[PDB]
């Protein structure tokens, strides 16, 4: 059955998964489904709201206070990373560290758009690389 | 119970009962039915101010709740242990097992000891409870809700803001996207 990233299909047929079960997304800022005002969220918690017909906006990367937003501590740890031997901060994973699924997102890096996977861009993220989000969304930047 | 005309008395009728009390009951329009545990109960007041959107959660969140929806009242039935309560589905977030998505229009059935738990045709409404019975008389019985006893019921606000006041609907936005947002 034809499932996704927002989804959770079933009876031999494609279906929509709940926010909540998207909840362990990579925060981010987003804005109001019918106001200007900004505020935090999630990718996998906005695009299954956008698969139930939920209006959304988009926003900054400094445009909201996203929990995800820095480095986190042990025992609390985001997909991106895991406490280090004898610590009480938390260390960020390299790529190959991906155990999560993950969503497909738009991301400037060196001074360029490009498109990478959710666990990527939260590991840049947690290890203090230069980055700026621009949509949960992919790029264009692989088109042919 | 049981008669004969004795000027026709080929025109034998009966039926059947007995004097204990009956609890493993309830009744449908087909050859086969589900049953309940006598099932009734009550529900809270239509446009309580700044009532407990927490405690619908807690609700929603129990292991014996499988239905919640949001949705429109449409029509009622005669069968008084399952008077059939069909709807016009706006929303849901635990409709639950072998279930699926919304704008089914399906039944939620009522009976006569639970009148407490009264409903209005063409009213919005917000509710909880235990899932369907899944087979009938046709292919499925899915979602023919049985509105059993310890069930969540209230009033959805038509319009908000004018009716004194719109934080009541608020707070069950709030509980309706916690559910939605954080689950159980």
């Amino acid at each position: 059955p034809k499932c996704q990233r927002w989804e959770k299909l079933q009876n031999s047929r494609c279906v929509c998964k709940m926010p909540y079960e998207c909840g362990p997304s990579l925060d981010v800022c987003a804005q109001d489904e019918r106001s200007k005002r900004i505020l935090p969220l999630t990718v996998c918690k906005m695009h299954v709201l956008h698969c139930q017909g939920r209006n959304y906006t988009l926003t900054g990367r400094d445009s909201c206070t996203l929990p995800a937003s820095a480095e986190k501590a042990c025992g609390a740890c985001p997909l991106w990373g895991k406490c280090d031997a004898e610590s009480s901060k938390c260390v960020c994973r390299e790529a190959s560290e991906c155990e999560e699924e993950g969503f497909s997102i738009c991301v400037e890096v060196n001074g360029k758009e490009q498109t990478m996977s959710e666990c990527e861009a939260g590991a840049l993220r947690c290890r203090g690389q230069s980055i700026s989000v621009t949509s949960i969304r992919p790029c264009a930047a692989e088109t042919q | 119970f049981t008669v004969y005309e004795y000027h026709r008395p080929d025109k034998q009728c009966t039926m059947f009962y007995s004097t204990s009390n009956i609890k493993i009951q309830k009744v449908c329009e087909g050859a086969a039915c589900k049953c309940v545990e006598a099932d009734c109960g009550q529900m809270q007041e239509e446009l309580d101010l700044t009532i407990s959107a927490e405690t619908r959660k807690q609700t929603a969140c129990k292991p014996e709740i499988a239905y919640a929806y949001k949705v429109s009242i449409t029509s009622i039935t005669v069968e008084n242990v399952f008077v059939k309560y069909k709807a016009t589905l706006l929303d849901i977030y635990k409709t639950g097992e072998a279930v699926a998505e919304k704008d089914s229009e399906i039944t939620f059935i009522k009976k006569v000891t639970c009148t407490n738990a009264e409903l209005v045709k063409g009213r919005q409404y917000l509710i909880m409870g235990k899932e369907a019975l899944q087979i009938k008389y046709n292919f499925s019985f899915r979602y023919i809700y049985p509105l059993d006893s310890l069930t969540w019921i209230e009033y959805w606000p038509r319009d908000t803001t004018c009716s004194s006041c719109q934080a009541f609907l608020a707070n069950l936005d709030e509980f309706a996207e916690d559910i939605f947002l954080n689950g159980c």
